[PDB]
């Protein structure tokens, strides 16, 4: 006997206040049991489950599932009650690396830890909770009772408990040898290297006997499973990596759970395809969902699928990290709030591509998008590289400047270079810091019967300049921006306006060059057109002149 | 040796909260200051039976060429209960802020010298993520009293006393307060005096079997405040008087008598908005009674140590902030002004952190407590940044400002 070290077992409890599993065993065939005492015989001799007294409260059910085909039985015991009363674990399975933050191997070789993955020890105190019964044929003696004293399958706490055991018992291997990597994926370990492929066989070698230690066998005959991977929805290629095959169907119909599928496939390509657009297929997902119901693609949502379809005609790949090379951000705006990017080492080789959508808000801008797009792109690559890639944005440096330095907010984007690819993000209009000087004044007010929705907007200006116009199905609210619109409406290029409307100031001082709002468009149309404006905010009922004038006018 | 028991509040389980995506560099620094700390005992490794998390960051602080481990404990903070143990509280000294030199010290370092009650290290834990999540992230929780938990200045508050003794003793007149990581010592020495003074307290800490050599100095003696005021102008166009009446008719909230009649009837008629209009004297007589009452305090402010703070900052641009601290809106406790540079001329969000950390500092100062913030910022802006320009051992409460505010005018 050679001795082999112990898998420490994790201490595991039931959720506080909560007992173990009690549920009745269902009646099974004759067949079925038969099949099951066979089952847990051999499992029994392994050392994996073991017959416990009678004095053991807790059950959970036990099932004979059929493979296809199959003249052999599978057991399936269902752990479903006991995973509730189960406590919560520490779960590393979350956090998937993204295949572009991966580096380069010549070699990647897969082991067998299979042995290993029914063989970790359960905690002794926890293993009671584990107890399910055969029941016996005919129902003339008491059933049959085992308990696990390894990880069952199926089990809330076995692949958290699984992959914190490996890991530990390959810490100390990784630890002394820097120059390969290891990753553990169900009952697979993968090793990567660059070494010359002898000493990369070596260090397999090595690696199994490491192994030993533990008393868990690789199994002689090596792996079916080479380079490429297909991991994760991914294509794992030793200098390169891709989506699995993206096809998108040809349908004279479309539904919601159609429609759903097809996006879905096109935000998983987004990440390597450069330009894909969701936005108006997506849109046809607004509201509704039931699922069966047949949508009409509109002409936008047909143009933007043909654009796709396009884009997916071959296969594309990205390139792997190289940690020696700066990573490069740059960006493109698509239009209806769509943006889309690609992030690069050396020039026309993709690292990895994505896309950014605008937040649903009732008025926006392109630069708050930008900001917002470059925000995200920064977070995902600290999570994937742990660094801050330069960016190349389609904004000059002038405006950029003029921007954050006018905006309200505190604002900030990392390093970053202009590049020049229309269409550019520019600001559209910027309002007055000071009262111009020979420019009209229209003093704008507005008011609106709140039961018959009936109102006024208008103006009064400096040269006798006067407007008010009757409304119907309006509000307060909308007849002060309906105020404003008239004075750029019916001003020069250089004009004055003064408001007592804090909600036209809110949205205004927001600097939106595009709402939901028609009636806000309208007057960001009307800004655009103009040289000079200056806003001015006057507090209502004050006594101020030509406040007082139209605000006594509109309120008829 | 004997652990003081500790448990969370009613009802309340341990933090489970995400590790935020960290740097290489930042990493890197964390897996070099864990190896030394879990050597020394500090920290231990845990088991996957452990599923609570806390965030950790690393910080590095003004000049200084190391790293410092930083713990977000915030909402352990919350969930920890409150410690009436053997003392039933810390009375805030009201002199403190009263100092000509107030040094601020790290003294987090003594607090490992205490054990942990071994039932609550769980809810200490935390992960040093590996980057593109290759590698399973490494999991510790601390054995012993860790920086940046409010029970620490609590547990350790006996033995802090006991050190403390022969320099307090000796030093009558010298205003010691600690709160968290922070040491905070006033006098109203001679500044190379004081700063002899501190070194004499840190020899102290140092020869009890030891970041304390630095020191931030503050003078809250100097600390100024901003007074509604009104501009003083030989001819008001119409735009002037406007703008005089908006901000009067706003401090007019703040404060009893404020009267606008006058001055806005010299608006009388529709005018061009660069007119000059010549003061009536009845709006001159107006507008000085108007000075007068601004000269004067708020009426009915008062602190309440029962009520959060609220601190609310507007940028005014050309690298200058305003804010005012306050618990319930119009009495504000303390506002203020920075002009203040440390680099940043070309990056808002640098400067905002800094003032967030200005701000919170005068507060404990004054109060004793962190301000909660209303921050004039994105949260997807200021959640990607403000780690990296983050020089503090405590972190404030916040919450994004996305309306702009109209008053930021007022505060101007
Ligand atoms: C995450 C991961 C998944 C698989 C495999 C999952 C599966 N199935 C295999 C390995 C070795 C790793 N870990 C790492 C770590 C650093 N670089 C790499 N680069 C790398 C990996 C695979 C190929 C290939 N072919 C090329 C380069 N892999
Ligand atoms: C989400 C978050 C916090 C939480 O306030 C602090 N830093 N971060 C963070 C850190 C790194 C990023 F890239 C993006 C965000
Ligand atoms: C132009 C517009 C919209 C749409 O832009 C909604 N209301 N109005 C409007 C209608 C009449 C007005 F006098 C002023 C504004
Ligand atoms: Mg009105």
């Amino acid at each position: 006997m050679v001795p082999i070290s112990p898998i420490e077992t994790v201490p595991v409890k039931l959720k506080p206040g909560m007992d173990g599993p009690k549920v009745k065993q269902w009646p099974l065939t004759e067949e079925k049991i038969k099949a099951l005492v066979e089952i847990c015989t051999e499992m029994e001799k392994e050392g994996k489950i073991s017959k416990i007294g009678p004095e053991n409260p807790y059950n959970t059910p036990v099932f004979a599932i059929k493979k296809k085909d199959s003249t052999k039985w599978r057991k399936l015991v269902d752990f479903r009650e006991l995973n509730k009363r189960t406590q919560d674990f520490w779960e590393v399975q979350l956090g998937i690396p993204h295949p572009a933050g991966l580096k380069k191997k010549k070699s990647v070789t897969v082991l067998d830890v299979g042995d290993a993955y029914f063989s970790v020890p359960l905690d002794e105190d926890f293993r009671k909770y584990t107890a399910f019964t055969i029941p016996s044929i005919n129902n003339e003696t008491p059933g049959i009772r085992y308990q696990y004293n390894v990880l069952p399958q199926g089990w809330k706490g076995s692949p958290a408990i699984f992959q914190s055991s490996m890991t530990k018992i390959l810490e100390p291997f990784a630890a002394q040898n820097p120059d390969i990597v290891i990753y553990q994926y169900m009952d697979d370990l993968y090793v990567g290297s660059d070494l010359e492929i002898g000493q990369h066989r070596t260090k397999i070698e090595e690696l199994r006997q490491h192994l030993l230690r533990w008393g868990l066998t690789t199994p002689d005959k090596k792996h079916q499973k080479e380079p490429p991977f297909l991991w994760m929805g991914y294509e794992l290629h030793p200098d390169k990596w891709t989506v699995q095959p993206i096809v998108l169907p040809e349908k004279d119909s479309w539904t919601v759970n159609d429609i759903q599928k097809l996006v879905g496939k096109l935000n998983w390509a987004s990440q390597i395809y450069p330009g894909i657009k969701v936005r108006q297929l997506s849109k046809l997902l607004r509201g509704t969902k039931a699922l069966t119901e047949v949508i009409p693609l509109t002409e936008e949502a047909e143009l933007e699928l043909a654009e796709n379809r396009e884009i997916l005609k071959e296969p594309v790949h990205g390139v792997y990290y190289d940690p020696s090379k700066d990573l490069i951000a740059e960006i493109q705006k698509q239009g209806q709030g769509q943006w889309t990017y690609q992030i690069y080492q050396e020039p026309f080789k993709n690292l990895k591509t994505g896309k950014y959508a605008r937040m649903r808000g009732a008025h926006t801008n392109d630069v708050k998008q930008l900001t917002e797009a470059v925000q995200k792109i920064t977070t995902e690559s600290i999570v994937i590289w742990g660094k801050t890639p330069k960016f190349k944005l389609p904004i000059q440096k002038e405006t950029w400047e003029t921007w954050w330095t006018e905006y309200w907010q505190a604002t900030w984007i990392p390093e970053w270079e202009f590049v020049n690819t229309p269409p550019l993000v520019k600001l559209w209009y910027q309002l007055e810091k000071e009262p111009i000087v020979g420019a009209e004044t229209f003093y704008v007010d507005g008011a609106a019967n709140r039961e018959t929705k009936l109102g006024k907007a208008g103006y009064v200006t400096n040269k006798g300049r006067q407007k008010v116009v009757p409304l119907t199905n309006t509000t307060n609210q909308k007849t002060e921006l309906q105020a404003i619109y008239l004075a750029l409406q019916d001003s020069g290029l250089e004009v004055n306006i003064v408001t007592d409307s804090q909600y036209a100031l809110g949205i205004i001082q927001a600097q939106p060059d595009k709402s939901e709002s028609e009636l806000v468009n309208q007057i960001i149309e009307q800004l655009i057109k103009k040289e000079k404006v200056y806003l001015a905010w006057v507090p209502a009922h004050k006594g101020i002149g030509g406040n007082e004038q139209v605000d006594k006018l509109v309120s008829a | 040796i004997e652990t003081v028991p500790v448990k969370l509040k009613p009802g309340m389980d341990g933090p489970k909260v995400k590790q935020w995506p960290l740097t290489e560099e930042k990493i890197k620094a964390l897996v070099e200051i864990c190896t030394e700390m879990e050597k020394e005992g500090k920290i231990s490794k845990i088991g996957p039976e452990n599923p609570y998390n806390t965030p950790v960051f690393a910080i590095k602080k003004k000049d200084s060429t190391k790293w410092r481990k930083l713990v977000d404990f915030r909402e352990l903070n919350k969930r920890t209960q409150d410690f009436w143990e053997v003392q039933l509280g810390i009375p805030h000294p009201a002199g403190l802020k009263k100092k000509k030199s107030v040094t601020v010290l790290d003294v987090g370092d003594a607090y490992f010298s205490v054990p942990l009650d071994e039932d609550f290290r769980k809810y200490t834990a935390f992960t040093i993520p590996s980057i593109n999540n290759e590698t399973p992230g490494i999991r510790y929780q601390y054995n012993v009293l860790p920086q940046g938990w409010k029970g620490s200045p609590a547990i350790f508050q006996s033995s802090m006393t006991k050190i403390l003794e022969p320099f307090k003793k000796q030093n009558p007149d010298i205003v010691i307060y600690q709160y968290m990581d922070d040491l905070y010592v006033g006098s109203d020495l001679e500044i190379g005096q004081h700063r002899t003074k501190i070194e004499e307290l840190r020899q102290h800490l140092l020869r009890w079997g030891l970041f304390l050599w630095m020191g931030y100095e503050l003078h809250p003696d100097k600390w100024t405040v901003q007074p509604i005021v009104l501009p003083e102008k030989d001819s008001w166009t119409v735009n002037d008087i406007q703008k005089l009446v908006g901000k009067l008719n706003w401090a007019s909230q703040i404060y009893p008598g404020i009267k606008v009649r006058q001055l806005s009837k010299l608006l009388r008629g529709t005018k061009a908005l660069t007119e000059v209009i010549p003061l009536t004297e009845e709006a001159e007589l107006e507008l000085a009674e108007n000075r007068e009452i601004l000269k004067e305090p708020v009426h009915g402010v008062y602190y309440d140590p029962s009520k959060d703070l609220i601190a609310e900052i507007q940028k005014q641009g050309q690298g200058q902030w305003t804010y005012q601290i306050y618990q319930e809106p119009f009495k504000n406790l303390k506002t203020g002004k920075y002009a203040r540079m440390r680099g940043a001329h070309t990056n808002d969000v640098k400067q905002l952190t800094e003032a967030v950390q200005k701000i919170t500092t005068e507060s404990i100062v004054i109060w004793g407590k962190t301000p909660k913030f209303k921050l004039p910022i994105q949260k997807e802006t200021w959640e990607t940044w403000w780690t990296e320009y983050w020089q503090a051992t405590w972190i404030p409460e916040w919450e994004f400002v996305n309306t702009p505010p109209l008053v930021k005018l007022w505060y101007q």
